[PDB]
């Protein structure tokens, strides 16, 4: 469970991110993509050459949906609830890819905020992202 | 394999007794039902909305076969699991873009099909010889994804 | 989440267990220490040697926990809790062994009750040891 | 470990900036603070209650140095990593009994440690070969084990 400083750690470190999160959505993506290969499994549909539309657009999707648990931290797992559906009936992504995004999207934020990016807070996004991945991986079975 | 002359004729005088028909078809029923989500890449074999009608779907039953068959000879050549898969797993990358943890979780369940099936001859000591076996080819075939 | 199917296919199973649940707890160690040798580094205080009575001796108290989590199904955190403490402030397992311990403990019971061990009854009893999992990492951070 | 020429080269020309001392340090403390069940191996090292209380502890930061020294050594041995690491592996396991899976944390926080350090320097492809490294090393040190 989030504590309440994890909670205003995670409000600050995302707020920062502002308008920068569609694309810092993208960069974790790609990121993702050429660490863990075989991630890129679930993407056969996909342009995954860089600064394809296709991943821009996505890296944007899945922003939009962190800065809506961010806004709703209180209530996450009804705010994500339509996702929690989807990934689990439709999507159907194997639970061990979700810790390999969170992770890059950790090494994003990481290399984007030298100096929100402390130990405190970085301990914080890493408790968050794995309470996110919890939430849309609970329906599973 | 990183395998004890010891834990390979373990392996090999089970393997012996097996009928990979039915432990196929098992192993992979299992496996749509343990986990099913992994029933994401075999829509087409039709109602896996039940145990009963996914251990019954012979579609199931013979690509369970089919699985446990290329495993079967994988075992003839454990000392080059790689050579082995490796057609197996360009094809399993490239055109059906199977995550490899699948192969991980197949694994387990196959373990689990044997000690149901052998009781008491599925000891610690044999149990640990096959979990070495299901590892090293879960990594043969993941080994040319790219 | 344990449908109500699950714990009944769990309490059914846990069972036909009856008076030899600690030899299964005691054969469920001994197989996770011969298959996953890294799980030792946890026990280097014991006697892993075959039939040692340390290793039956705990083998008791982890079946005996297990009872008691079948027995409380619907309240499996309550009853835990002392149990999670132990592990997240104490022992301080990593996390990952959950599984390891898990899979060894459904291979003994295949290999011990042939006949209820059905496609159904594995996926219910994976569900439940998956959930004492989570129970007993609750606490980690 | 797949290094590609082009990998191994991009992986050497950051490292040659590297403070090991000071990330040595930060890899270290940052384990301990955001995987709190590691701490279990350093009660010798008195309080590390907070993250200041462990960000800052001269024990931790002495143990960090050293880690990092060993880690750096293998950098210079991508080619024989087992060979490097044999001793190391050795002790970790039979004197000092850590489980292995604290080598694959390390990694993934060192990785964190110097995307923070280098910024946009620290590009996709160059994430890719430290990942490989980390990963390498963490088998390396795992490879004793029994
Ligand atoms: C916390 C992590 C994640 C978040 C917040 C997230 C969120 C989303 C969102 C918002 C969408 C678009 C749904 C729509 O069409 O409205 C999506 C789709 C998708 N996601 Fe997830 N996801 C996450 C993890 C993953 C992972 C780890 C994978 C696989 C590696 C994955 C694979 C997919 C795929 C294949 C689609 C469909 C894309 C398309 O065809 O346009 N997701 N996700
Ligand atoms: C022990 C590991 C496995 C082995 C040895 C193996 C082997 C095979 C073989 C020999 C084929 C025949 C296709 C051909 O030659 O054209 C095949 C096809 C296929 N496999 Fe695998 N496989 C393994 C694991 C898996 C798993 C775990 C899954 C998914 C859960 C999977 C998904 C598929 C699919 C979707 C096909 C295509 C079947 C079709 O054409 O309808 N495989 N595999
Ligand atoms: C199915 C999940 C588990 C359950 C229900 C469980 C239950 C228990 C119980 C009942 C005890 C004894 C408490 C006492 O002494 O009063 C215990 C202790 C312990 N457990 Fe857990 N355990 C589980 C998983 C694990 C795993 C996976 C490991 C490591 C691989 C582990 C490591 C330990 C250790 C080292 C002790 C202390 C032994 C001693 O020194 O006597 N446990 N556990
Ligand atoms: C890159 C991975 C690692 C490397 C290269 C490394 C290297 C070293 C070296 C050179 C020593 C001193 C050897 C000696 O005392 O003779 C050491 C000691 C030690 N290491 Fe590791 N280490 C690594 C990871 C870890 C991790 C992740 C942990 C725990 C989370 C750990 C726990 C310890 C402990 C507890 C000691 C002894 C401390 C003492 O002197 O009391 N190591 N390590």
């Amino acid at each position: 469970v989030l504590s309440p400083a994890d909670k205003t750690n995670v409000k600050a470190a995302w707020g920062k991110v502002g308008a920068h999160a569609g694309e810092y959505g993208a960069e974790a993506l790609e990121r993702m993509f050429l660490s863990f290969p075989t991630t890129k499994t679930y993407f056969p549909h996909f342009d995954l050459s860089h600064g394809s539309a296709q991943v821009k657009g996505h890296g944007k999707k899945v922003a939009d949906a962190l800065t809506n648990a961010v806004a709703h931290v209180d209530d996450m797992p009804n705010a994500l609830s339509a996702l929690s559906d989807l990934h689990a009936h439709k999507l159907r992504v194997d639970p061990v890819n979700f810790k390999l995004l969170s992770h890059c999207l950790l090494v994003t934020l990481a290399a984007h905020l030298p100096a929100e990016f402390t130990p405190a807070v970085h301990a914080s996004l890493d408790k968050f992202l794995a309470s996110v991945s919890t939430v849309l991986t609970s329906k599973y079975r | 394999m990183h395998l004890t002359p010891e834990e390979k004729s373990a392996v090999t005088a089970l393997w012996g007794k097996v009928n990979v028909d039915e432990v196929g078809g098992e192993a992979l029923g299992r496996l749509l039902v343990v986990y099913p989500w992994t029933q994401r890449f075999f829509e087409s074999f039709g109602d896996l909305s039940t145990p009963d009608a996914v251990m019954g779907n012979p579609k199931v039953k013979a690509h369970g076969k089919k699985v446990l068959g290329a495993f079967s000879d994988g075992l003839a050549h454990l000392d080059n699991l790689k050579g082995t898969f490796a057609t197996l797993s360009e094809l399993h990358c490239d055109k059906l873009a199977v995550d490899p943890e699948n192969f991980r979780l197949l694994g387990n369940v196959l373990v689990c099909v044997l000690a149901h099936h052998f009781g008491k001859e599925f000891t610690p000591p044999v149990q640990a010889a096959y979990q070495k076996v299901v590892a090293g080819v879960a990594n043969a075939l993941a080994h040319k994804y790219h």
